[PDB]
């Protein structure tokens, strides 16, 4: 709202790494005390500093903030492996009546090298036909990293209605596996010919199809 | 919005607001004939529009009827001192007026708090957001509302069918800075009866000429002020209003 | 200290939802206690402050009369209360503490947080889920590794797991995650790789576990004949 | 954020020549039927100005960064609208106040901070498949900012994504000037027909809003903005158009020069002092027609370039050696 964040900033593992935070002259630059917050996906956020003077029990030192006139500045010194979370500035604002959080910065790395992946294409059974309905899946799995376009055909015109993509989640030998639905009638099932699941990965595009009949 | 909002701030944690790259008058102020009370120590009230500063810091919280006289400079009590103290050069501006038929309401509006109980005192321009329990006796009770430990912040009895003295009064407080810095917020002269054809004197931010203002036949181009002639003369002021 | 909340929580929109808050021990009957929620998509709200001792609300001026935070001393819990739910409401929620201090700034600070709720709102409410099973073909297998699993279909709400065997199946087993569908509905799969000679003999079984519908179906997997 | 480039063969600039060009407003009030000269940084005619390509067809791109003086003459027959802003500064390091006067396709954004510039920031349009139009998506002008006072919003202007390689048909002339920390901006569009060697005709150019930023400026340098369609790649290195833009970058020197006044008030001719003896008499007489006569201009002294002192023939060493 009244607060502004950049939405992302880059940095070196060892150098120094700076963020702003710029808001108003009635929340920030009146004179309240501001406060940083780490957000990581997955856990409950904690206290970093308050005040920007004083260090609270159980956080490195590394962390340094201050204000400089109507914004304040966090700067740190190293990049370990637990930075891949959103920093966010709040301060305590007279116009809204309370305190008000910022954008929030994502700092994390890609580290996701390129793979090639494997598409398995399944049709339904028998006994999903009689429920009025009819869901073509789309496994893809052993790839890296998981961002996979998922396209549709029926080999003469592509499908744009009913098509879904999963969020691939890490398995345990490193890798990304994802599956695609497609939401369609068993009247239409049979009239076609045929129905394939066509996808990318840096420009390797792997093709399979089925028939009904 | 600080004047009239929905609802306002307490006494330990009130609004602060600050006035930059901005132009005010502070004849509608003056002229308004609804505030209760208006002292202004440091400046006349009436001119202090001409004299400028260079910021401007206004703090807006509740007070009751009877402590209206305790916002001034040189005094001890309960609420000068523990919630905010005035210094010895104070030059602000305290504004304050009732309002009882909105900051209250039947069965008890309590939302408003103030803190009671300090350890010491405090420095002026200063806010005290500690809720810890003040300690009067010699041992430590852990936050328990037991024997000598007692909470500072209070609640307050405001009640719309009340007196005089003890009613909700919104006080406002304007105070100035004199610092090292050109004048940004500043009241310049406004805007009197336009006059012409006659023998008058006026000042057009670029000179001081007596004559008569004319009415010209000629339109300048929209990105001057000013006009000379052959004979190396400013005799023609675009009016600025 | 520590701050208990409660799990995960679905409503209808329309309706009120009931959440607490628990605290482990002390340090909760003398300082204030907020709500701050958080969304994916947007940055972190505050809807109000409650005070324990003297029990006076401290809402903002963005949220209007619609949420009422109520504290107890008798037990040290707090409750939240939040009806007319919107379409906006799929957030999480945290029981906070503060912790004043002296200085010239004077901020609230949140030293203190909660574990969280999340309370998510939609339509397609829970209903009976369909699970179907999955065989492969004779194109399908080619070497010596099948693929096969269970597909579970209109199942309603999250989390829901699936075992293979009560537990006996522990390598080759991989959970596919939800999808949001244009009704509001997921849609989960679970395969496996098992040799081509184990499917004569041993068989596979899927069960699904829905603890906020108490449903358990324990269907056959058969491989196809035709193919 | 930036990139870095790749070596490849370029064009070197060109020296043309100026007729009647860097005249404006010399002050903020009205005169008529009045010739009246004053000595403000203006440019001389007939004088050698730098040119610079930013035609594709090869693959000329060329932004260094040149020394600011006091008052520059930026010359531009903009026709697609290519170059989108300019930037100043001393380093270019975060460690002064540089100044961002861009002109985006929303608002004008002048915002004097301390981003951290690159070696050379570049704007890129990416043109859509799916949407037949030229759409701005790489915006590369900065890396961050920590924390800076000055911020202020322009009028909102309109300009053209699509680049052509036709000829021109517009003219944009660009002053910047800085004297007791003030910066000015001259700016005024003209309807033109030509690719090069600029006609004689007369322009003034009008100021639209002064800039009291109070800091000095040494350095400027250009931006240039390049277009990705389905013909390159799409990669910043070797690959990409830029359509067809020439701009003139000259420098003010302080000369003074004779305006001339009509009855509307706008600058209708203008005489210099110090290039020719025919204009030097104009002005001196402050007269632009001049009769069969002798005149006197200005003298003519002599400068000494040697400087000899010799106060002893030969020091007389007395014995000490
Ligand atoms: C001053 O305000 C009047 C009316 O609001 C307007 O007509 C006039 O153009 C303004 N003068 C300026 C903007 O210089
Ligand atoms: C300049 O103004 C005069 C009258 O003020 C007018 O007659 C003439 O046409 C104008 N010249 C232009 C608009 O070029
Ligand atoms: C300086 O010395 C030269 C040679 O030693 C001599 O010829 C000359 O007369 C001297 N000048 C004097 C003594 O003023």
């Amino acid at each position: 709202s009244v607060l502004t964040q950049p939405p992302s900033v880059s940095g070196a593992p060892g150098q120094r790494v700076t963020i702003s935070c710029t808001g108003s002259s009635s929340n920030i630059g009146a004179g309240y005390d501001v406060h940083w917050y780490q957000q990581l996906p997955g856990t409950a956020p904690k206290l970093l500093i308050y005040g920007n003077s004083n260090r609270p029990s159980g956080v490195p030192d590394r962390f340094s903030g201050s204000k400089s006139g109507t914004s304040a500045s966090l700067a740190i010194t190293g990049l370990q492996a637990e930075d891949e979370a959103d920093y966010y500035c709040q301060s305590y604002d007279s116009s809204l009546s309370g305190s008000v959080f910022g954008g929030g910065t994502k700092l994390t790395v890609l580290g996701q090298p390129k793979a090639a992946p494997s598409v398995t294409l399944f049709p339904p059974s028998s006994e999903e036909l009689q429920a009025n309905k009819a869901t073509l899946v789309c496994l893809i799995s052993d790839f890296y990293p998981g961002a996979v376009t998922v396209a549709w055909k029926a080999d003469s015109s592509p499908v744009k209605a009913g098509v879904e993509t999963t969020t691939p989640s890490k398995q345990s030998n490193n890798k990304y596996a994802a599956s695609s639905y497609l939401s369609l009638t068993p009247e239409q099932w049979k009239s076609h010919r045929s129905y394939s699941c066509q996808v990318t990965h840096e420009g390797s595009t792997v093709e399979k199809t089925v028939a009904p009949t | 919005e600080v004047f009239n909002a929905t609802r306002f701030a307490s006494v330990y944690a009130w609004n602060r607001k600050r006035i930059s790259n901005c132009v005010a008058d502070y004849s509608v102020l003056y002229n308004s004939a609804s505030f209760s009370t208006f002292k202004c120590y440091g400046v006349s009230p009436t001119k202090l529009n001409d004299l400028c500063f260079t910021n401007v810091y206004a703090d807006s919280f509740v007070i009751r009827g009877d402590e209206v006289r305790q916002i001034a400079p040189g005094q001890t009590g309960k609420i000068a001192d523990y919630n905010y103290k005035l210094p010895d050069d104070f030059t602000g501006c305290v504004i304050a007026w009732n309002s009882n038929n909105l900051d209250s309401k039947v069965g008890g509006n309590y939302n408003y708090l103030y803190r009671l109980f300090r350890k010491s005192n405090l420095k002026p321009f200063e806010r005290d957001i500690s809720t810890e329990i003040y300690q009067a006796g010699s041992t430590p009770c852990n936050g328990v509302e037991g024997f000598n430990c007692y909470f500072p912040l209070q609640s307050y009895g405001f009640q719309p069918t009340n007196g005089v003295g003890y009613q909700p009064y919104r006080v406002v407080v304007l105070s100035f800075e004199l610092l090292h810095a050109p004048a940004t917020v500043c009241g310049p002269k406004k805007s009197t009866n336009l006059v012409k054809n006659k023998c008058v004197n006026f000042n057009f931010n670029g000179l001081t000429g007596t004559g008569v203002l004319t009415e010209s036949n000629k339109k300048f181009l929209p990105f001057q002020q000013f006009g000379r002639d052959i004979a190396d003369t400013t005799d023609a002021v675009r009016d600025p209003q | 200290v520590q701050l208990v909340e409660s799990g995960a929580e679905v409503k209808k929109p329309g309706s009120s939802v009931k959440v607490s808050c628990k605290a482990s021990g002390g340090t909760f009957s003398s300082y204030a206690i907020s709500w701050v929620r958080q969304a994916p998509g947007q940055g972190l709200e505050w809807m109000g402050g409650i005070i324990p001792i003297l029990g006076i609300a401290n809402y903002a001026q963005k949220f209007q009369g619609r949420v009422t935070i109520t504290a107890d001393k008798s037990t040290s819990t707090a409750y939240m209360e939040l009806s007319s739910l919107r379409s906006e409401d799929t957030a999480v929620y945290y029981c906070a503490r503060e912790n004043g201090y002296s200085g010239y700034g004077a901020a609230a600070n949140f030293d203190l947080w909660g574990r969280g709720t999340l309370v998510t709102v939609s339509s397609a409410s829970t209903k009976g889920p369909s699970v179907f099973p999955l065989a492969p073909s004779s194109k399908s297998t080619s070497g010596g590794t099948a693929a096969l699993g269970c597909l579970v279909k209109d199942y309603f709400p999250e989390p829901v797991t699936v075992s293979w065997n009560s537990g006996a199946l522990t390598s080759g087993v991989h959970t596919f995650p939800a999808v949001l569908q244009s009704s509001g509905l997921y849609s989960l799969s679970s395969v496996v790789t098992v040799p081509s000679s184990s499917l004569g003999t041993q068989t596979y079984i899927c069960n699904v576990n829905h603890k906020p519908s108490n449903t358990k179906v324990d269907k056959k997997v058969e491989p196809k004949s035709c193919d | 954020q930036c990139v870095n480039l790749t070596t490849r063969t370029q064009l070197p600039p060109a020296y043309t020549n100026s007729f009647t060009r860097g005249v404006y407003y010399p002050d903020k009030v009205f005169r008529s039927s009045v010739l009246h000269s004053t000595q403000d940084l203006f440019l001389p005619f007939f004088s050698n100005v730098t040119w610079f390509h930013a035609i594709h067809v090869t693959k000329r791109f060329d932004n260094p960064v040149l020394p600011f003086n006091d008052g520059v003459y930026f010359a531009s027959t903009e026709k697609s609208n290519i170059i989108r802003g300019w930037i100043f500064g001393t380093t270019l390091d975060s460690k002064t106040q540089s100044l961002l006067i861009v002109n985006n396709a929303t608002n004008v954004v002048i915002k004097v901070c301390e981003f951290q510039f690159c070696n050379d920031p570049f704007l890129g349009v990416y043109y859509h498949k799916n949407n037949k139009s030229w759409m701005e998506s790489e915006f590369r002008v900065y890396s961050s900012a920590n924390n800076c006072t000055f911020e202020y919003v322009s009028q909102p202007f309109l300009m053209d994504l699509e680049g052509k390689q036709g000829n021109f048909k517009n003219l944009r002339e660009f002053v910047f000037k800085n004297i007791d920390g003030y910066f000015k901006i001259y700016s005024k569009h003209t309807p033109i027909n030509l690719v090069r060697d600029l006609p004689q005709g007369f322009s003034a150019l009008e100021p639209l809003v002064d800039l009291p930023i109070g800091i000095n400026i040494t350095r400027f340098q250009t931006l240039l903005a390049l277009h990705r369609s389905y013909l390159t790649p799409g990669d910043s290195s070797s690959g990409w158009t830029a359509g067809a833009a020439a701009y003139y970058v000259g420098y003010l020197q302080p000369r003074t020069f004779l305006l001339k006044y009509n009855e509307n008030g706008t600058i209708t001719d203008a005489v210099d002092c110090a290039l020719d003896p025919l204009s030097e008499t104009k002005c001196t007489l402050k007269s632009f027609t001049v009769e069969k006569g002798i005149y006197q201009t200005s003298n003519f002294r002599v400068q000494p370039t040697e400087s000899i002192v010799r106060f002893p023939n030969i020091t007389n060493l007395c014995p000490f050696g």
